[PDB]
Formats: C-alpha cells, structure tokens, sequence
RNA sequence: AUACAGUGAAACUGCGAAUGCUCAUUAAAUCAGUUAUCGUUUAUUUGAUAGUCAUGGUAUAACUGUGGUAAUUCUAGAGCUAAAAUCUCGACCCUUUGGAAGAGAUGUAUUUAUUAGAUCAAUGUCUUCGGACUCUUUGAUGAAUAACUUUUCGAAUCGCAUGGCCUUGUGCUGGCGAUGGUUCAUUCAAAUUUCUGCCCUAUCAACUUUCGAUGGUAGGAUAGUGGCCUACCAUGGUUUCAACGGGUAACGGGGAAUAAGGGUUCGAUUCCGGAGAGGGAGCCUGAGAAACG
C-alpha cells in the first residue's frame, strides 16, 4: 500500500537498514485526488476515530474574498493560468492550493455598482481602487489564488490578488509568456 | 539542566532481611540479653519425628505467616509450581544442614561478614580529622 | 536522477516478458521502402 | 499489542498500595478515571487490604453496590473506581470520614475525618483559560472544571471547594515561603516551609524546601501542592509531620 | 422547487450571462413564476442553520434580473400587502383591522424590504406607489396600537413596537440610499404629516443614550440641501427638539456629532428660499446653547466642532452683540480648554478665530 | 398513542431546561458582581 | 533578491492594506522566544523570509537548549556543528573524546562563520536530518 | 386488566468479539532511560457544558401459505406490523424589599478572508495645610465582520411526585431517579520524537546520490510535522575520534526481574525482536486491526 514511514529512506550515515515489520494503518498514506473542474461531486473518507475529510473531486464555485474592503462571496471559477508547482499541473488544469486561477468579475462588480454607483473603467476615496483591478474589472476575468487544501478540506477558498502579489505574478505571466 | 525526580521504590524499600548476617546476630542477642520468647518442646518437634525439630528461621516464618491470617484473615492453598518449589526445597536443606534444631550450612555458606562491617562501611571513615571526630 | 537521467541498463522482469515475437509483417519491405522514399517528400 | 492491556501481575502493583506479592495472580487494574492510574487507590484495595472491611471481591461489590460507600460528596458503583491522593471517602453506617493523604514513605495513608472537615476538599489548581462565550474555566489536578473562578486564581494555585456543592470558596496562590505538600519525585514525604525557586524555560522550576529539621532539599515544581503558610495548615495532618524516624 | 439543489441550480442556469441563460421574451413570460417561488423561499421562516443560509442565498440571487422586473417583485409584496382605506383617505382607516396576523405580514414585509435595500444599497429603484404608501401605512398602524392599545397585550405590543423600530429604520435607510434618485416632492405632505404626528411631541428625552432611526433621519434632512423642502414644511418642531436634545446633557457624542454636521452643513451650504432666517435663527439658539457645551458636555468630535465654527466665524452671518459675547466666551471656554492633543493647522484655524 | 405520562415527561424536560438555563444566567450575574466587586478593589 | 524563488516568497496570515499608506511596506509580524532568549533587530528589520526563523517564521521553541562549534557553512540557510565532548571508558577508566557531527538550521539575520560558538534550540521536526534551530551567536 | 404491564422463545437494535500457536535474528537497530508534542488522535472514565408537536411518515424479521432442487446455514415469488423571554438606558417615586414608564439588542457546527486576545485612589510629591499633581511611590485597569456547506444541532426516549388553583377542565402547574446529544477538559491508550547508554575486527577505507544521497522552496498525502511523496532546485553528507564493512554461537541481553533471610554469583519472573495463520495481489468495519478463523 501506500505509506508514509521512514522506514525506507537511507539513513543519515548512508546505508540500507533492515527492514523492521509490516506496514501499519495509522502510518499510511491515502490515494491523490487530483481535484479537477467541473460538476463538484464530493467523496468522504472515513479517517482514524471518527473523523470524515472530504475530498471533491471537481467544482466549479469557490469561495472568494477582498480584503481590500473585506468582502467574499461564492462565485464561478473559470480556468488554471498560474501555479509554481508544476507545468503539466497549470496545463491540466487540476486546481490545487496556492493556485493562480481565473474567475468571474461579474457579482463582484455587481456589488461594486450596487454598493457605489459609479461604473467601473469607463466614497469618492474608496471609489479610486487600483487600474488594474478596474482593468480586470472590464475585461470580466480576475486573478485569483486558491489559498486552499481542496484535497483535504473538500473546499476551494481563495482571494483576488493585490498589488505586489499580482505584481510577481504578473511577471511571471510575462517572463513566461 | 537535566535529571528525572522519580520514586525510588527500590530505595523505599528494605534489604535488612537481606544483610541480616545470622551468627553476630546471634551474638548481639547475647549481648542486649533481653530474654527470647522460646517455645515448648511440642511446639517445636515438627511431623512424629520424621522431620528435625525446626529452624530458629522457621519458627520466625511460622509466626509471620500466622501474622498474615492475624490480620488479612486468609490462608494459602495448594497452588501447584510455587509451593512444590519451596517446600522441596526447604526440606532438603532440612534434611542437610538442620541437626537437632539448630543449622551449620550457615558455617559451610560462603557469605563474609567484612562484606558487613568493612570498617565501619557505609559512610566510612577515611580521614585523619573523621578518626578524630569519631575518637572524640 | 530520480528517473529524469536515462539509465541504460537491462531489466530482468522484463526481459522475456514479451520476447520474442514473430515478425508479423503483411508486407515485403521492399517497396515500402521505395514507397517510403515516394512519399510526401517526392 | 493491538491496544491497551486488561490484565497486569501482582508483582507489577504499584508500591504505595503496600501489598502482599502472593494473594492472587493478578492484581485489581484500576478504573479509568478522575485520577492517573499510577497514582490512583482503587476502592477494593481500600476497602479490602488497607481498612479490613471487607475480604473477597464479591463481598465488596456487595456493599459497594448495596450503595453505601460515599466519594467525594457522590456515590460510587465500581468495584475499582480510582480513589486518588487528598481525597475523601467517607461512610454513613460508620458515620466517618478518611482524608487520604501521602506518607513519607511514599505510601498512602488513612487520617480519621470529622464531618465538617470532611466537608471541603482543596485542589491543585493546574491552569485556567478562556473557553467558549469568553467565559474563564479552571481546572484542577483531578479533572475538577468550574466555571468563573477568581482572576488571582493562577496557574500553579490551590482552591478549596466545599463538595456540598461542588464549588469554589477559597484560594492560595504559590509565592515564597509556603508550607508546601511534596508529592512527586525523589523527595516525597518531607513536608516544611519552602525555600524559593530556579527558574529553567524549556526545562523546569526547582524548588528549594526547608523542612522542620531545618533542612534544604530540592523538588521538581510539578511536584508541588499548596497548603498553606508555617504554622497554619487547612488539613488536620496527622502525628508525625512528615519526618521519618 | 427542490430544496437540496435549489442554490446550485439557481448558480447552474439563474446566473447571469454564463451557462444556461434565459432569452429575453420567454423571461419576460417566466418572471411571475420565480416572483412566486421566491416569495415563498423567503417567506420560510430562518430558524435554522440552514434556512438562515437558503435566505441569505434568496437576497442575494434577487437584485441581479432588471429594474421593472425587482419591481414587480415588490408590487407583489404590495399586493400581499394594500394601502386603500389609508389612502383613499387622508389618514384615516375605517375598517379596524390591526391584528396580529396583519402586523405579521407587514413585520415579514418590512424585512423583505430591509434585505433588498441591504442587498441594492446604492441602485435599486423606487417606485411611488409601491413603498411611500406600505410604509407610513405600517408606521400608521404601529403608532394607531401604540397609542390604542394598553400593556394588556404584550404581544401586539412587542410585536408593535419592533414593527415601528423596523419602519422607521428602513425609512431611514432608503433616504439615505435613493438620495435624489427620482422627485421626492410628491408625497411630502403626507410623510411629513405622518413623521410629526407621533414622536416629535416627546423626541427629546426618548432618544438620547442612542442614536436611532429617526434621529439620522433628521441628520441626512438637514445635510442634504434638497431636504431643506422638510425643514421649511416644518415650523422646525424637529429642529426645536433637537435643541432640546442637544440642550440636554444626557446625550451621547454619537447623536451630538451628526447634529452639529447637519447644522454646519445648513450653515455653510446656502439656498435662495423663504425661512433662511429662520434657519440663521435657529443657528444663533444653536450657538446659544452650544455655549455650555464641548467641555463639560471626543478628540474628533471637538476637532469638527471646531472646523464647524471656523466656518461659523468665517463667513460670520451672525454679527449681533449678543452672539459676539458668546463667540468671545466661547473662545475663552475652548482656549482655556487642554488643546494638547491638537495640531499647528487647526489651532492657527482656531487663532483665525480670535 | 398521546399520554398524560408523556405530556407529564415533555413538561418536566423543558421545566429543566429553562431552570437550569436560569440557574446559567444567575451563575454569570453572581460572577458579574463579584468581578465588579475585585475591580472596584 | 529576496523573491527570487517561484511563488510569491511571502509571511503567511500577514495582510497589508495598500489604501492606507505606511512607512514600511510590510508590517511584518514576529514574536518573542521567551525563554531567557533576546528577539534581534536584525530580525526585526530583516527583510528575508525564512518560516523556518526562530523570530520570524512560525516555529516553536521549547525543549532542549544546547550549543555547539560550527566547521562547514556550505549549504542553504543550515551549517553542520561538530561538537567534540569528553566520554568515559569505565573497563580501563580512561577519557576520551568524541565529536557529534550534528547540523541545524540557521537564520540569514544571523550570520556566522567557522568558529562560532552557537547557542541553539529544539524544535518540532524541521527536516529529515534535524531538528535544532540556533539563536544565539558568538563568533571568534 | 375491554391497550398492555408476570413470564418469555424467534428477531430489531446497542456493545464486546483488537486481552491463538508455529516459523525467521537485528549491535543507535532493538531495548532500557530521559525528553518533546505552541505539532497530533482517542470508543471508555469522571467534570463542566446548548431559550436562538395532546406528537409526522415509515418498514421488517418472525408468522401464514405456496414452491423449487440431489444440496447447503441454498433459494422463489404471495400475504402480512410560528413563538419567546432576556440584556442596554432611563421617566418617575419612596424611602422601603426599591418598582420601574419608555428608549435598544439576542445560536452553536463547517470553510476562508478580515478583525481580537494608555491611566487612576493618597497614604505619594508639593503644600499657602485648604489643597494641585499622578511628575517621583504605596496601590489599581486593559494591553467580531464578510460570507462558504448534503446540515450538526437546540431529546418526537425509560423510574416516580398529587399537590396547588378553579376555568373542575380530569385544566394548569410542578418536583426526585435512567438512556442520549454539543463542546471542552480529564482518564485509558496510541503515534512519532530529544538525548543517554551494548560485543569482536582495519586480515574491513571508503560510503552515500544506481527509491532524495544533503538541504531549500511549493504542493499532495497523513489524525500531525518531516524528501514521507512530486515538482523546482542547490551539490551534498559520514570517515581513521576507523565511518563503512565483516564475523557475533544476537536461545541473546536488559540491577528487566524478585533476589541468593549465608549456593561463592545462584535461583525465580519479565522484555526477546519480527513474521506467519495454503501462496503472491487487492478491498472492507471499528476508538483502536492493514483482523488474515
């Protein structure tokens, strides 16, 4: 099966050590789930005592957030453009933690109007937010990072980026690109 | 720093028995002369004859087990390994050291009694001031 | 490295687990080859 | 094995129940409860070696469940409920009380309680913490959780609670110079004035004890209960003070 | 209409320009259905987990259709609802129906109408038959058994009073929300007949531990200058009350703050109306009895006191004796007052002053 | 099939209830003063 | 550079609001060891991220606290200290001495060279190979 | 007893059934000791702990009967049982027990983002002796929002009060004993983990990257850290203080074990360590199994 001992890796002195019992419950690990996107059909597992972890396999709506005002609603995600991990994985589009993802604009710029009045692009204060931002704002499609275990949680969180994080992250893009 | 701060059981518990060094023993009963709690002849003499009489440790492991249903009220039974061991045993060394009630394998034994005293032993005196101190 | 570094060596369990096998060819060879070289290139 | 154990040897019988080694061929595993296993009294011990009351195991149950037997204020139905250190056990057809408490030999040990002081039983205050509804919860040594204790209750304290109701009345805290209750370690059984504290983050906090032979000795903290200040103890302790002859 | 896939599915298709939308006619068509479905799913009461969630969810799905169609909606909830006797009247209602299921469904009402402002606080519409009507209708009724009515019925009573509480509050709430989205001045009369009939006589030592409704009701009227039409409605009754309040030391900084910003903004802001000199009146008894205050009746709250009368003073329409003794007492009280947590710019304002 | 007794039981249960939901609310009034009592001090 | 690595190099659970302006970039938080330990300014104002810092990232101290004599520095952020301490032979009574080759993990606010005597601190597992972390320096 | 209450087979359901013999030999492995778990799990124990329909639907087993087949402990089809109080101020008295008009608020569980873990009394200084100061001390105070989800919930369950009131309805009301449930603590356990210790041999000087060897960063996985695993990388670590390797008869050793109440060192107990339960492979519950009936 598969585990999660140490009871294979080499020692610290660099030899092969002998092999001690048969391999445990507890010290076990479980099967991937390589969540992808689509119509959110959720598995529960039974862990040691009683505990249940979730793991969905696919989705489509997450739950997002700004701090920038402290707002967060469930929206529709939409597609996997970024992730440090690995190529195949972005290509693929199997979303995971840390997940640079594209999402709806559309109820968040709803509430942006319902909630200031002014039409985005095109509270005076708080009315300025970020070009970029507004930018995005026109062009329906935000950057957002899945700040989230989907594979253990069952869940998929995340938070529209801001200034230097987008910054990198746009770089990166463009370094790529 | 680092230690433990654990129950010495082994510490709080006793080894008297386990040095107790019989002939001095016996001595020092001569000596602090108080009078013995000896027993008549029939109790002593143990099965017709068939037996010795019985060993002066005998008659103190009698009185103990006696002690044992004076208080906790209950006796022993006939419990196959242990008991067979033990009264084998004792009487074989019965049957070879005891005569007539007294024992001499305390003699053909090979336990010193230096091991005991060792001059003075524990927390000896090994300077010329504790001489002093002891002397004075 | 961990497998990224092509190690050449022979594999015992596989060694004969499909070896061999009869050449099952419905063809000659030697017009393909002409026709190979009369492909798309000519 | 597969899990916990059920069945353990008479030779394997903690010291301070002062046992034979040859009444049987297992010992009475303690209960699961209000007190560690390698602390604990349980009541078949008490009730069958110590106080003579009774002398075979069904007999005890008997009266254990004929419901007499008093813990604590409550009433026990287990044949090995785990009695524990400064604890009460009273009984009605007797009309007595027993004050447990520790000897210096590291045994447990008996003291013949009069109805009101039997009435209130200290604990080792262990710590206290902000639970839901950010109301403060304080537990103790014996798994005792009250609600709403004083703010100068601290960890490392001692609070009586009248068991009458299972509340809160009085309180000391830990400072210098104390007359402190040994409990652990090497050095159980010595009972005097504290001397003070070494204090070791990622280690421990060594007391100093000078006890009535106006001698030093030094305890791990966790070792500690509180009882009082020199010459006033809360407990009626018995003759001896804690001095080995 | 099934529960377990009622929020997925409204995600599926009832979201907007995504997958599975509506064409436009067939909409058009299916509007009174969702209506219905809708009204039902918030008619379920949230006395769950779960149902507080599934009306979270129904508030928030509602604004995204279009302006006639959330106004429907609440044509719907009108409908349920009715105004004819109290408006075929002046004020009066014939037929005494003031049960308990009646203040039921006015109380399930103003809460629909309280989460749908809450949702679409800055775009959502009014239409004039279809609040201006339920609303003092509602506040009508609750005065009616407030007034009617002993203590002997506790429940009509509570029930009453948070209906009042709720009416009064989303009243607030759309005034400041619509500000001068569409022409007030059509029901002025009877609003403004209905807001100084019942608490305007005691208004002064009802509210003065807490800011309430009414209160920052009058605060946005007498910010925003086009509410100056209430204030010149009124012979300033509320604007009496409010020096009461503000006369009374038993009044918190949150309630004395507003009232002086509105006062300054009646101050600084002019108009070219009748009653101006009742408003510089009405400042001059400001100034007379904000004498006694700002010393013995907050940092911020002193710091925009004293912009307030900076401006007072700095286009000084006031220019009597008797307002100059108090502006020169007034200055002694503040620089005799501790200015240590100010700063050089406003105290060289306060200098501009002296 | 509906009986006094177990009329008589959900009666008791919610009696319970309130009472010793009651007997919360009096045990953080008692601690209210007190504390009010150790702060003044 | 300090975000020279694929993600976004961040201390996580720290937010900073663009809107209202500041004076440094990021409030970046840090707490105290305790322990009769000193938190260091370099710390304070260090730039790097390490969640294996002491200070800086969200590690625990609290246990064993040794030191040791550092003799190679060629790694990443971690250094193998070799401590030669006396061990006793009983069957012939003679002394000797034996040096642990032990590693830990180092923070760049500190920074040390050969001959160092340095002061560190057990943790919860940090790596396969270690599970000190330093926080005190005295380099020769 | 015209509902039953005694008793009780068949069965539902709760819990236990995780405390069996045979075969293989490891020198930081194991074992003993000592940590840590501001890094985890827990059926059970005890201790606290939740104001947010005079009662809703089902079904079976058994039974009845009819059958099949050489045949199972095989099998068929048919009939069956809304509300609700509480906290915030305060308008008055009436001076006692204060009572209180009218003005505001009211779940847990899941997941995530945000938010949350400088002053004062005098007795002090000054004092003009009245007082100013908290400057200097004696003493005091701290240092939820936004949503998210198969709903978790907030008992449709057993033993006894018989009163009080009049609306005599058999109406209200109520008290003292069991089974469950929310969470936290505690208990029994368990997992890793610090460090401390065990033979002969250099006729063993090399070893590790040839399952990552060493470390970083990120993620999956796990109850939980951690190269445990994968990407992305850096190119390391151990070593004559002999690493490593070899043999060890390692039925070995552990003051592990009671000891030898006087055998010369000897008894008795305990841990061996792992694996197996035709043989490789895979899966299933339960708090705890990689259960091997």
């Amino acid at each position: 099966g598969i585990s999660r001992d140490s009871r294979h890796k080499r020692s610290a002195t660099g030899a092969k050590r002998a092999q001690f019992r048969k391999k445990r419950k507890f010290e076990l690990g479980r099967q991937p789930a390589n969540t992808k996107i689509g119509a959110k059909r959720i598995h529960s597992v039974r862990t040691r005592g009683g505990n249940k972890k979730y793991r969905a396999l696919r989705i489509e709506t997450g739950n997002f957030s700004w701090a920038s005002e402290g707002i967060s609603k469930k929206t529709r995600i939409a597609g996997v453009v970024y992730h440090p991990s690995n190529n195949e994985l972005v290509r693929t589009n199997t979303l995971t933690k840390a997940a640079i993802v594209q999402i709806d604009a559309t109820p968040f710029r709803q509430w942006f109007e319902a909630h200031y009045g002014q039409t985005l692009g095109k509270r005076a204060a708080s009315a300025k937010i970020e070009s970029s931002v507004e930018s995005q704002f026109s062009a329906g499609r935000l950057y957002a990072c899945i700040s989230s275990r989907p594979g253990q949680s069952g869940r998929c969180d995340g938070y529209i980026l801001e200034g230097e994080e987008l910054a990198f992250y746009l770089r990166r893009l463009t370094a790529k690109k | 720093t680092h230690f433990e701060d654990r129950f010495d059981a082994r510490e709080h518990k006793d080894r008297s028995n386990k040095s107790r060094m019989q002939a001095m023993e016996e001595y020092i009963r001569e000596s602090s002369d108080q009078p013995d709690w000896s027993a008549s002849i029939g109790a002593d003499i143990v099965n017709h004859g068939r037996g010795g009489i019985k060993s002066l440790r005998d008659t103190e492991k009698e009185r103990r087990v006696t002690s044992f249903e004076e208080d906790n009220f209950t006796r022993l039974n006939i419990t196959n390994k242990a008991e067979k061991r033990k009264q084998k045993q004792r009487e074989r060394n019965a049957r070879m050291n005891v005569i007539g009630g007294e024992d001499f394998g305390i003699f053909s034994s090979k336990r010193k009694l230096e091991d005991s005293t060792s001059r003075r032993g524990a927390k000896k005196t090994r300077s010329a001031w504790d001489r002093a101190q002891r002397r004075l | 490295s961990k497998g990224r570094k092509l190690n050449y060596s022979v594999q015992d369990p596989i060694a004969n687990y499909e070896a061999p096998i009869t050449s099952g060819y419905k063809w000659s060879d030697d017009q393909i080859d002409e026709f190979f070289a009369g492909l798309l290139g000519q | 094995a597969r899990g916990p154990k059920k069945h353990l040897k008479r030779l394997a019988a903690p010291h301070h129940w002062l046992l034979d080694k040859l009444s049987g061929c297992y010992a009475p595993r303690p209960s699961a409860g209000p007190h560690k296993l390698r602390e604990s009294l349980p009541l078949i011990v008490f009730l069958r070696n110590r106080l003579k009351y009774a002398l075979n195991g069904r007999e005890v149950k008997a009266i254990l469940m004929q419901r007499h037997v008093k813990v604590d204020g409550k009433v026990r139905t287990d044949t090995t409920y785990p009695a524990g250190f400064m604890d009460v056990i009273t009984l009605d057809a007797t009309n007595e009380n027993f004050r447990l408490v520790y000897d210096v030999k590291g045994r447990f040990a008996v003291h013949r309680i009069t109805d009101e002081e039997a009435s209130y039983k200290l604990g080792k205050v262990k710590k206290v913490q902000l639970g839901k509804k950010g109301v403060p919860y304080v537990v103790t040594h014996d798994g005792r959780t009250i609600r709403y204790p004083d703010p100068n209750i601290k960890v490392n304290d001692t609070v009586k609670i009248d068991l009458a109701s299972g509340k809160i009345t009085d309180f000391i805290k830990f400072d210098a110079g104390k007359l402190v209750y040994v409990t652990g370690g090497r050095n159980l059984g010595r009972i005097g004035t504290i001397v003070h504290k070494e204090r070791h983050d990622g280690g421990f906090d060594l007391v100093h004890i000078k006890d009535s032979l106006d001698n030093t000795f030094v305890t791990r903290l966790n070792n500690v209960f509180v009882i009082g200040e020199q010459g006033k103890p809360y407990i009626s302790l018995p003759k001896g003070k804690g001095i080995k002859l | 209409l099934d529960d377990t896939l009622f929020k997925d599915e409204i995600t599926t298709f009832l979201t907007e320009n995504g997958s599975q939308s509506i064409k436009a006619e067939d909409e058009k068509v299916v509007m009174p259905y969702v209506l219905r479905i809708f009204f039902g799913r918030a008619q379920v009461p949230p006395t769950s987990g779960q149902k507080r969630s599934r009306k979270i969810a129904v508030i928030s799905v509602l604004p995204n259709f279009k302006k006639p169609y959330i106004n429907d909606f609440l044509s719907l909830a009108s409908e349920r609802l009715d105004y004819n006797y109290f408006f075929g009247n002046s004020h009066q209602i014939n037929s005494s129906k003031a049960t308990l299921k009646t203040i039921r469904r006015m109380t399930g009402f103003v809460n629909i109408v309280n989460s749908t402002l809450s949702v679409l606080r800055t775009n959502f519409p009014l239409h004039t038959n279809s609040v201006l009507q339920p609303l003092i209708y509602s506040i009508a009724m609750a005065y009616y058994v407030l007034d009617t009515e002993s203590t002997e019925e506790v429940h009509l009573r509570k029930m009453a009073s948070n209906l009042r509480q709720q009416g009064l509050k989303c009243l607030s709430s759309v005034f400041e929300f619509v500000g001068n989205t569409f022409d007030w001045s059509t029901s002025m009369e009877d609003i403004y007949a209905v807001v100084v009939k019942p608490r305007i006589s005691h208004f002064s030592d009802e509210n003065l531990q807490q800011p309430s409704s009414l209160l920052r009701l009058f605060l946005y009227w007498a910010h925003n200058p086009s509410l100056y039409q209430f204030l010149y409605y009124d012979e300033f009754a509320t604007a009496t009350a409010l020096m009461d309040t503000i006369s009374n030391q038993h009044v918190k900084e949150a309630v004395i703050g507003p009232i002086i910003e509105a006062a300054d903004s009646i101050i600084r802001n002019p108009v070219n109306d009748d009653h101006y000199v009742d408003l510089v009146t009405l400042i001059c008894t400001s100034c007379l009895k904000i004498l006694p205050s700002l010393y013995v009746k907050d940092s911020n709250s002193i710091s925009t006191f004293l912009n307030l009368l900076v401006s007072i003073t700095e286009m000084g329409f006031i220019q009597d004796d008797h307002v100059r003794s108090r502006l020169i007492s007034s200055l002694i009280s503040i620089l005799k007052g501790k200015l240590k947590k100010l700063q050089e710019n406003d105290t060289q304002k306060i200098l501009k002053i002296l | 099939l509906v009986t006094p007794q177990r009329l008589q039981r959900k009666r008791h249960q919610r009696a319970l209830k309130v009472r010793n939901a009651q007997a919360q609310r009096e045990a953080a009034a008692e601690y209210a003063q007190l504390l009010a009592k150790r702060l003044s001090e | 550079t300090v975000q020279s690595e694929r993600a976004f190099q961040k201390q996580p659970h720290i937010f900073n609001n663009p809107k209202v302006k500041t004076s440094k970039r990021t409030k970046r938080w840090y707490k105290n060891a305790g322990l009769g330990f000193k938190t260091p300014k370099t710390a304070i104002e260090g730039s790097y991220i390490d969640k294996k810092c002491p200070f800086t990232g969200l590690v625990s101290i609290r246990g064993k606290i040794l030191t040791g004599t550092v003799v190679s520095t060629k790694m990443h952020r971690t250094i193998v200290i070799r401590r030669a301490y006396l061990h006793y032979i009983p069957k012939y009574n003679r002394y000797e001495k034996r040096h642990k080759n032990v590693p830990v993990h180092v923070s760049p606010a500190f920074r040390v060279q050969v001959g160092d005597i340095v002061t560190v601190g057990q943790c919860r597992p940090i790596s396969k190979t270690v599970r000190f972390n330093v926080v005190k320096v005295s380099a020769a």
